[PDB]
């Protein structure tokens, strides 16, 4: 069924949802980020920042199809006689992105797939401490489904004693699930 | 530079069933999409027609432009106009971008001697 | 600069 | 169709003025523009929606304020001279390349 | 019910091949998870793909028909021949590649080497194992291509073995960041 070629670029991914006035405007190409436009600074967030120089995208094509977003639900919840969106359980992956070695930094990533409705909380646990710094997450990236996935980066330094949990929340959850890790 | 529009002067004048046309050329950073519109005496200007890409035409009321991406032009025809076509002409633009920022030219005037 | 895909209005 | 109050208007120099826009067409966009010779029509603000302002290519000078769908507003806190010129506002579906629809414009001199 | 969700989704499709000699544009309109009209640059118009949107259909074919199947051209080959030939299909980023050993060596016991691929880009790209200077085909195998997220992938290629004395296995990689294969060795001590 899936549709193949060499190349696919998604210029300008539109996810509108409500309540809230929820929204995020990507770029993709090859299921990688180029970038995704922060609405309240109506600035282009860059995945690549040596991209951001060779290239461009101005804001406030985000903000015009964001709008229209907001437009089209609204038009499209009244015609569906309200049906909500039915929840999904998210389902979350933990690895290293290099070889794992004593005192070497490193990252973790969390990957989470099977997201939606496209609203989540995806935080690290140290030692069963919530950690605060050298945390930073992709955009929703769209799946073949209609669902989403998102990947988190935990910066740190293999250790013996250190234990590593993914922390992933989301409303189709009932409580908070945490994915394990240890080197 | 910003995008813009160039088009033919400030004042033409032609006689009723002369063939018009007005040129138009554009510089533009993207891919736009490219438009003419007529301002009638005491009114706002108002859409004539768009051509999205390279080579498509755009038409109404006799009036039409074609996409010339090779020399990025938009240049308006008309085959006899009359004396109720007196008005300014805009050309415009509007970039694939997404924006909807609509930019105009300086305008043509045109007065179709009784 | 970057062109966009733009999301139509429907109604 | 769209509208603008007032049809005509003389300020004087420092004067506060706020020119209205009012579109039934029930249009997303909206834009305030200002013709003059040898300029053409050149953007000053537009709206995407009720409550958002973007500004256009010359700002400067001006304010507007999208209250709601029907109405877009500009406000020459401080008229000078400079801004003596026809004001246009337009309409739009939000739709790429869309066509804009205009009004029959607002004649403000600066005195 | 204050708790209930609503969404909706907008996802064009820019699909390239061999260049831009072809391209196939889609555009799918969604609601929550539901594709309810699309516009495919194939089938020429758009469709609705569901009952809910029967009421766009007709609106959207009449109104932003030619708007659209234009922006095979405005969107999708501009933006491949203007902005992903300068950045993406530029990128080339070399592998870091290492070799490590399941279980502690015992010499003339099964053993796997473990080829860990990483950090590379794009995703195309080939291991092969050697033992004293020959390719293996026995006993190899891979995991899945991981995707990082961060415009990278990375890959573990096993070799299932026996280290016997003298031998040299060597995890070989080709790439189109390489200029030449990168080569790492393993010996059995």
């Amino acid at each position: 069924d899936d549709i193949e070629a060499d190349h696919v670029g998604s210029y300008g991914i539109v996810v509108y949802q409500s309540p809230g006035d929820i929204g995020q405007y990507t770029f993709e190409f090859d299921g990688d980020e180029l970038f995704y436009v922060d609405l309240d600074k109506k600035e282009t967030i860059w995945m690549l920042p040596e991209f951001a120089q060779l290239r461009s995208f101005d804001p406030q094509g985000g903000l015009q199809n964001i709008a229209t977003g907001k437009h089209n639900l609204g038009v499209l919840t009244k015609r569906s006689n309200s049906t909500p969106a039915t929840n999904e359980a998210p389902q979350a992956t933990v690895f290293p992105k290099s070889p794992v070695l004593l005192g070497q930094p490193n990252t973790l990533i969390c990957f989470v797939d099977n997201i939606f409705p496209p609203v989540i909380n995806i935080t690290w646990l140290r030692n069963s401490k919530s950690v605060a710094d050298g945390v930073y997450e992709t955009s929703f990236f769209v799946n073949r489904d209609y669902s989403f996935h998102k990947l988190s980066y935990l910066t740190f330094i293999p250790s013996d004693d250190d234990i590593y949990d993914c922390k992933v929340e989301h409303w189709g959850l009932e409580e908070p699930v945490l994915k394990h890790w240890e080197p | 530079s910003a995008d813009s529009v160039t088009q033919t002067g400030g004042q033409v004048a032609l006689s009723e069933e002369d063939f018009l046309t007005i040129h138009c050329n554009y510089s533009a950073s993207g891919y736009p999409a490219l438009f003419w519109y007529v301002q009638y005496p005491g009114e706002g200007p108002q859409f004539l027609f768009r051509a999205s890409r390279d080579k498509e035409k755009g038409s109404s009321r006799g009036f039409e432009a074609t996409y010339n991406k090779e020399a990025t032009s938009f240049h308006l025809q008309k085959a006899s106009v009359q004396e109720s076509d007196s008005a300014v002409y805009y050309c415009a633009l509007s970039e694939n971008y997404g924006n909807e920022k609509i930019t105009f030219g300086a305008g043509t005037k045109l007065q179709v001697v009784p | 600069r970057g062109g966009a895909s733009q999301y139509r209005p429907s109604q | 169709a769209v509208t603008q109050s007032p049809r005509n208007k003389v300020a004087v120099t420092g004067e506060k003025v706020t020119l209205s826009c009012n579109q039934t067409n029930n249009h997303n966009n909206m834009y305030w523009y200002r013709q003059d010779t040898g300029h053409g029509l050149r953007l000053i603000y537009y709206s995407y929606g009720a409550g958002s302002t973007e500004k256009g290519d010359i700002p400067d000078g001006y304010k507007a304020s999208r209250p709601s769908q029907e109405n877009f507003s500009l406000t020459l806190e401080s008229a000078t001279p400079s801004q003596t010129s026809v004001y246009f506002c337009a309409s739009g579906d939000a739709s790429g390349a869309e066509t804009l629809y205009f009004g029959p414009g607002t004649r403000l001199t600066v005195l | 019910d204050s708790e209930r969700h609503f969404v909706v989704q907008f996802q064009p499709f820019c699909y390239f091949t061999n260049g831009t000699q072809r391209i196939r544009y889609v555009t799918r309109y969604i609601y929550n998870r539901e594709e309810y009209l699309r516009f495919d640059s194939d089938v020429g118009e758009y469709r609705a793909v569901t009952e809910l949107g029967r009421p766009d259909a007709e609106y959207y074919n009449k109104q932003y028909l030619e708007r659209t199947r234009a922006e095979l051209d405005t969107v999708c080959r501009y933006n491949y021949e203007e902005t992903e030939v300068p950045t993406s299909l530029r990128r080339l980023e070399q592998p870091n590649v290492v070799i490590s050993l399941s279980r502690t060596e015992a010499l003339n016991h099964h053993n796997t080497l473990v080829c860990s691929v990483t950090d590379f880009y794009p995703a195309k790209i080939k291991v092969r194992w050697f033992r004293n200077g020959q390719e293996e085909t026995v006993g190899v195998s891979s995991t899945q291509l991981i995707r990082n997220g961060d415009w990278t992938f990375q890959v573990l290629v096993m070799l299932e073995m026996t280290p016997r004395r003298g031998e040299v296995y060597t995890c070989h990689v080709e790439h189109p960041s390489l200029k030449s294969p990168i080569t790492v060795e393993w010996r059995a001590q």
